[PDB]
RNA sequence: AGUUCAACAGGGCGUGAAACCGUUAAGAGGUAAACGGGUGGGGACCGCACCGUCCGCCCGGUGGAUUCAGCCCGGCGGGGCGGGGUCGGCCCGUCCGGUGGCUCCCUUCGCUCCCGCGGGGGGUUGACGCCCGGGCGAAGG
RNA sequence: CCGAGGUCCGCGGCGACGCCGGCCUCCCACCCGACCCGUCUUGAAACACGGACCAAGGAGUCCAACGCGCGCGCGAGUCAGAGGGUGGCUCGCGAGCCCCUGCGGCGCAAUGAAGGUGAGGGUGGGAUCCCCCCGCCCCGGCGG
RNA sequence: GCUGCAAGCCUCGACGAGUAGGAGGGCCGCCGCGGUGGCGCCGAAGCCCAGGGCGCGGGCCCGGGUGGAGCCGCCG
């Protein structure tokens, strides 16, 4: 929460340029991959189109069952005639061109609505994601060679105009590594899917947010994986695909300083969302091993047992000698009197 | 969802969940609240009593607006000003008291269920409780009306 | 390549569990379906008649899905796949897929064989 | 924050491989591949890789630094080490054990050195 | 038809309800619709003020 | 073979939070090293209300928190609490309450704070009080919910005094047969 | 014979399952056939030294080779709350120093501006932006 | 070593696709066991019903509302719904983001048919925690 | 030395019938979507098998034949 560094703004061409912004409380949200999956499959079921069989199906013809009387088994059948239709079972599931059991109808609840506040949670823990190196690394992103982690270029960058000047901050930014992922993942999708508009399929790119759009979007277009978002409006469903957090996003300089107003510090609400702020932490020191190893926990465990008891195999003690003695050390004098009397000895 | 569904581990059982003495049919004991006073007066009569008869007047043309009194009691009575402006005139209670007007904060009744702060108080509503001046009198202040 | 060791892999039973009456029909498959008659023979478990699978036949759970060699099975695409039983390789042994091609095969048995990783299928094209 | 890091890494992965009821991790830092708190590698601030060098001779052995945490770039460092059998594992064990760094991978690190070599 | 401890619904439900459903379905494309119309009429009386 | 019924042989207690947490499931990992090692009869309490479910954990007001921590013998002691803190609004002083809990709302945490009260989390609270000295482990009004006023023998006995489901609460409404 | 990568694509012609049938190969057959458990015989396809119990760590001699090792000099890089190690900034939270103006709490007072009510200046903070070589947190880079 | 469940610092014949190995599957033989499934039923192998065989299709669903349990957000509040504002858009985006002098819904007060009226701690048990005394101590705790 | 996938590993003791019904687990299976990791004319899906195997089981993997263009693993 209150650990919170010095971002550089690197150039459009190379390195630092000497510019730093501090890094907003935002990337410090709690991370609940929970919320935003929870959210996610809320969002991305709002978008669908509804689909439903026709109500008509099954019941355009006149057919009434021939009854008991006749070895048929007891179906709506169609009327008579000199087809091959007459006779076959019209009306249920079971029958051929019959109606489907309960049909669909085009009234079912397509859209789920979301609480305002937890869309907020699942974008700001969204967010938070987007500023750690292994959740964005184990999101898929190839950035094992990118300047840092939280990539903030300079506003220069917002008047691009030509697909040329934007692939080349890519490839200076060592970001094109994750484009030339996305086309080697271009491939043709499995099933039925190619027939319906979605034929070809790839793999998602590293997202772009900008704060004014002076031909970044237009620079960024034909460069495949690419998403822009404004600042401002930021969607879940492109900044967290698929439910999973760790989208690698390329943030410019004038994008970023908007950020820490957008949700606000914790030492100071939001402006341009009235009545916000980021989430508290039901947890502030996140790290057992400090936690454990403590000089003040460690003076009130126990030290480890590390001996494991194996079962003790049970022997005999009465066939069993050295068994017998450990349990009643008098056997070895009662055996030895016992013993000794076999002897035929003489007394007085 | 359907995978989580009962169904999807009822494939193989033949009476799927629904017994095979007693095979599942349509409203084998009829439709909607059928026999609340015949076959299912047992239920009606334990879970919902005064289910059936009739008490009370008619009111004909019942208007919701006319009979709207909402309630305030004396212990939230301070949540209609800020909590700096209870604090600015606790340490002068020489005579300057706030006005807490509870018409304009959207209430009608005020009653006296809390415990007020021994501080002086100005009360506007529209109508009061016999106990809810009486605390306000031994506090401090007034209660005036307003139409 | 001989695994870390060899035990006596014992299994309790190592015929299959045939479904009930799937001799007389052929659209009863051999797949086993719990019967759930009322008067089943096998459910009631009769004598002399067909076994039901029951808990009790789990096999060792250090001999489990234990190869006859030793080894364990892991189903490999590529060599990036191969690697990663690089170490381990005394207890899992690698296995090409069925829908790689044979000149990406004979990739992942050269790979194999630098690793020390031993392949079920090493010729199989 | 490493143990609140692997509370999602655990089962939801770019790397993680299950199958033939085992579960395997390729990141570049792991040393045994495995799934675990205590091999993974992109997760921890103090990571042990070894790697084969550019050609078949050598080793490369890859430390996290200090300074590089959140930035990639400048966050490894290589060493390479084409020596014989014994000074590699000779010098990877003092590396390990007389920095302190990362002390808990001391012996998995050196066996895969030894299979690296092999 | 009633188990144990419950309300006693009144679902009204017992007429031809399913030829007389409404589905929101065009409700966004309605906004689209009213809004294009709002700036339609404002550049119909632009000197004059839009909201009447 | 043998005569026992094992009818009861499941024990029927949450062992796991069966919630999806992060941060939650941190702490049960932290509090059950201490279950094991510290030997303190207030870490074996606060593992289970860790599991339990948001009925088992009711909020516990400003309120009941401080008439709690006025009794004698509380001076200063820490109000530990597995659960949200809400705000009673129609409470006026708050007495320098040390107060640790999972959660706090806006405005319960800017009346303890600006009496200059200290909130804490379950992670600190491991860490300054280990053995978990120096704690008054609180609760709220489990049984405080709207669903408990309708459990009873039933609406329709003799001294029962349960509410009935009703629609709405009127005058037509289950008053005329059975209720007078 | 020919065309085609392919006629295991020859015209209701991609792929060509099951029921059923023909034929070939193998075996058997009086108490209907099948089935469970146990083993035996046979068959069809498969696997398995060439010293695969001479693999590996260490050790002791024999015999060919070592851009040959400890040690030392120079450069580079990294680790180091139980290295604090002495000097230093920087970010965040918090509390003071309120150090001086803008919102001020509906803060007390003076006041065009229509018939008592809505407007424009000065004097008073649990609140922002600044400053403290001012603290404090195993809060950080 | 009659001791926290086994080892041999014992050994032999064969080892070229054959004289070895597979026992699950294929065929056949023998011994024991063994009546046909589904279903209703107190009771089915039944002289109870359905089933000649094979393939494909074939039956607990969706909507409204209610109850309890659980997950999540905020919390005496909560939900922004109709609608409005738009990157001037909108290819993905009939999504998403933003705010409505939050109208209103459900809660924050009940009771009476109604006019109406309207809410001030004790005892017992009790997880947990606090304190005191006496011993031991590896000085952190332990025992009474 | 070995693990620490703590939703993991290890130790000990008792126990195991079951229709109607209830619950849990599924790295059992089918179609489609958002992520992610691949495979394919050096031969995908499907289909066939006296081939080699895994799981108590649902089922699955590999080899051979046939086929000729798409298909699959994991997290949701
Ligand atoms: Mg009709
Ligand atoms: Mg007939
Ligand atoms: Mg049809
Ligand atoms: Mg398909
Ligand atoms: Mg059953
Ligand atoms: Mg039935
Ligand atoms: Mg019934
Ligand atoms: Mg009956
Ligand atoms: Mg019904
Ligand atoms: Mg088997
Ligand atoms: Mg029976
Ligand atoms: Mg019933
Ligand atoms: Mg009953
Ligand atoms: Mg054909
Ligand atoms: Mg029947
Ligand atoms: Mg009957
Ligand atoms: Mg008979
Ligand atoms: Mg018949
Ligand atoms: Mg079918
Ligand atoms: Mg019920
Ligand atoms: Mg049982
Ligand atoms: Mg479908």
């Amino acid at each position: 929460a209150c650990a919170r560094p010095l971002i550089s703004v690197y150039s459009e061409k190379g390195e630092t340029s000497g510019k730093n912004v501090v890094m907003p409380a935002v990337f410090r949200a709690p991370i609940r991959p929970d919320i935003v999956n929870f959210v996610h499959t809320n969002m991305r079921k709002n978008k669908r189109q509804p689909y439903a069989v026709s109500e008509l199906a099954g019941h355009q013809t006149s057919a009434e069952s021939w009854g008991t009387g006749r070895a048929v088994a007891r179906i709506p059948r169609v009327r008579g005639g000199g087809t091959h239709r007459s006779g076959q079972g019209a009306f249920g599931n079971m029958c051929r061109g019959g109606r489907m059991f309960a049909p669909t109808k085009t009234w079912r609840r397509w859209h789920r609505r979301v609480n305002v506040n937890q869309k907020r949670y699942a974008m700001c823990s969204a967010l938070a994601a987007s500023a750690l190196p292994s959740l964005v690394m184990a999101k898929g992103h190839r950035i094992e060679e990118i300047p840092e982690v939280p990539l903030v270029v300079d506003d220069k960058v917002e008047g691009y105009k030509k697909t040329k000047e934007a692939v080349l901050l890519l490839k200076k930014l060592k970001a094109w590594n994750d484009i030339k992922k996305v086309y080697a993942s271009q491939r043709m999708r499995a099933g039925k899917g190619k027939m319906r508009n979605r034929r070809r399929i790839q793999r998602k790119g590293p997202c772009i947010i900008y704060n004014e759009d002076n031909g970044v979007t237009r620079a960024f277009r034909n460069i495949p994986g690419i998403t822009l978002q404004s600042v401002s409006r930021l969607d879940l469903l492109k900044l967290a695909p698929g439910g999973h957090i760790g989208r690698f996003c390329i943030w410019t300089e004038g994008a970023f300083r908007k950020l820490d107003d957008l949700y606000g510090t914790w030492r100071k609400a939001s402006t341009l969302k009235v009545d916000y702020n980021l989430p508290m932490h039901k947890m502030s020191i996140t790290d057992l091993n400090r936690i454990i190893k403590s000089e003040e926990v460690q003076k009130a465990i126990r030290p480890a047992n590390r001996k494991i008891n194996r079962r003790v195999f049970k022997k005999n003690p009465l066939k069993n000698l050295r068994v017998m003695m450990k349990l009643n050390p008098y056997a070895k004098t009662a055996r030895r009197r016992a013993i000794m009397a076999h002897n035929p000895d003489v007394k007085a | 969802p359907t995978k989580k569904s009962k169904t999807r581990k009822l494939r193989g059982h033949v009476s799927h969940g629904h017994g095979r003495v007693g095979k599942h049919r349509k409203h084998p004991g009829g439709r909607g609240n059928a026999g609340g006073l015949h076959h299912h007066r047992i239920n009606f009569d334990k879970y919902h009593p005064g289910y059936f008869g009739k008490v009370g007047m008619r009111h004909y043309h019942l208007k919701r607006n006319t009979t709207f009194c909402p309630t305030i009691n004396l212990d939230k009575l301070w949540t209609l000003v800020s909590e700096q402006t209870r604090v600015n005139y606790s340490q002068k209670p020489d005579g300057p008291a706030p006005i807490i007007d509870v018409v304009r904060a959207g209430y009608f009744k005020v009653l006296g269920k809390g415990k007020l702060p021994k501080q002086p108080v100005i009360v506007k509503a529209k109508f009061f409780s016999r106990r809810a001046e009486e605390k306000i009198k031994g506090v401090g202040g007034a209660c005036v009306l307003t139409a | 390549l001989r695994p870390l060791t060899k035990p006596k892999i014992v299994k309790k039973r190592t015929k299959k569990f045939i479904r009930h009456q799937s001799d007389r029909y052929v659209k009863i498959r051999a797949n086993w379906r719990k019967p759930r008659g009322i008067d089943n023979r096998v459910r009631r478990r009769f004598k002399g008649q067909m076994l039901m699978p029951n808990i009790g036949y789990g096999s060792n759970r250090k001999t489990k899905h234990m190869l006859p060699s030793g080894f364990k099975k892991f189903l490999v695409h590529n060599v990036k796949e191969l690697e990663v039983l690089m170490m381990s390789n005394k207890s899992h042994c690698a296995e090409i897929a069925h829908n790689v091609s044979s000149k990406n095969r004979k990739l992942i048995v050269e790979r194999a064989a630098q690793l020390a990783i031993k392949v079920t299928n090493p010729n199989a094209r | 924050s490493p143990h609140l890091q692997w509370m999602v890494i655990r089962n939801s992965s770019s790397f993680l491989i299950k199958r033939n009821k085992q579960t395997y991790s390729t990141e570049p830092n792991n040393l045994k591949a495995r799934n675990a708190f205590r091999f993974n590698g992109l997760i921890h601030r103090k990571t042990i890789g070894i790697e084969p060098a550019a050609d078949g001779k050598g080793v490369v052995v890859v430390l996290k630094k200090r300074s590089g945490q959140r930035k990639p770039a400048s966050s490894y460092g290589k060493i390479t080490i084409n020596k014989n059998s014994r000074a590699t594992l000779a010098s990877v064990r003092n590396i390990i054990r007389k920095n302190k760094y990362r002390r808990d991978l001391r012996m998995a690190a050196l066996r895969r050195v030894s299979a690296i070599l092999s | 038809a009633p188990s144990r401890n419950g309300m006693i619904l009144n679902p009204h439900f017992h007429k031809d309800w399913q030829k007389r459903v409404r589905t929101w379905f065009n409700q966004p494309a309605r906004k689209i619709r009213r809004r294009k119309a709002r700036q339609a009429k404002a550049r119909r009386i632009a000197p004059r003020p839009v909201s009447g | 073979g043998v005569d026992i019924r094992h009818n009861k042989d499941r024990k029927v207690h949450r062992k796991e939070p069966k919630s999806q947490d992060i941060y939650l499931r941190l702490l049960v990992k932290l509090y059950r090293f201490l279950s094991r090692r510290s030997d303190a009869p207030f870490n074996k309490v606060i593992l289970r209300r860790l599991f339990m479910s948001k009925t088992n954990r009711p909020p516990l007001a400003l309120s009941r928190l401080i008439r709690k921590m006025k009794l004698p013998g509380r001076e200063n002691l820490t109000a530990v609490v597995v659960g949200t803190i809400t705000d009673d609004v129609r409470i006026q002083n708050i007495p320098k309450l040390k107060v640790c809990a999972l959660k706090v709302t806006d405005r319960a945490r800017s009346r303890i704070l600006k009496a200059g009260g200290q909130i804490m989390t379950f992670d600190q609270l491991a860490l300054t009080s280990p053995r978990g000295r120096g704690t008054v482990l609180l609760s709220g009004p489990r049984k405080g919910r709207q669903v408990y006023r309708h459990f009873g023998k039933a609406p329709g006995t003799p001294h029962s005094h349960t509410k009935p489901y009703v629609r709405s609460k009127g005058r037509k409404f289950e008053r005329a047969r059975g209720r007078r």
